[PDB]
């Protein structure tokens, strides 16, 4: 199937019509998405099949055809862009200054942008166009707003 | 049966729409990968 680098929608025909369940990144021959989008199932790309290679429910990440390749990190100071891919809508860049998730195991950048659940897996990029993580695993705060962690995997 | 469809290139857009605040939150991450607020 299509192996070209870029951002892709993850679709299913299991529900009514064709439904977008999430989004992912093809980089260096590896497909990267959040675990909650595919639940670790195999994927189709045209007539080809993409098998899972690595995954972790706690990190909420999964890679297909090879190991996780994304290793850029938010610098902790600069604005980033969410490359949002919403269901039935064109890919669109949104610039924002991340907030922070403070945890007992360290701090993580977080983006306070609210999109439909099917946008999960959309990439967050730095000014060099490098993917610093995936959008779609986060929390609902006091005033009811959604804040996503900038979730990034480890490149072995 | 899940399938993928290309949606675009990954590139920074000059003059993209700029929005969103930057909240600083204390959170906890459980074994199922769910984040929750710590108050
Ligand atoms: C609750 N919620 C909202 C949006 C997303 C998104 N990508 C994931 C989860």
């Amino acid at each position: 199937g299509e192996t070209t680098d870029g951002v892709y929608r993850v679709m299913t025909r299991r529900l009514l019509g064709s439904t977008q369940v999430g989004v992912g990144v093809m980089q260096e021959g590896v497909f990267h998405t959040m675990w909650h989008v595919t639940k670790g199932a195999a994927l189709r790309s045209g007539e080809g099949r993409l098998d899972p290679y690595w995954g972790d429910v706690k990190q909420d990440l999964v890679s297909y055809c090879g190991p996780w390749k994304l290793d850029a990190a938010w610098d902790g100071l600069s604005e980033v862009q969410l490359l949002a891919v919403p269901p039935g809508e064109r890919a669109k860049n949104i610039q924002t200054l991340p907030g922070i998730f403070k945890t007992k195991d360290g701090d993580i950048g977080a983006v306070a942008l609210d999109y439909p659940a099917g946008t999960s897996g959309s990439p967050i990029l730095d000014k060099c166009g490098r993917v610093i993580g995936l959008y779609g695993n986060g929390v609902v705060i006091k005033n009811g707003s959604y804040v996503s962690a900038i979730t990034q995997g480890k490149r072995e | 049966d899940m399938y993928i469809e290309r949606a675009g290139d990954i590139t920074w857009e000059k003059d993209a729409e700029v929005t969103g605040n930057s909240p600083r939150l204390d959170v906890a991450l459980d074994e199922s990968g769910d984040f929750s607020l710590v108050e």
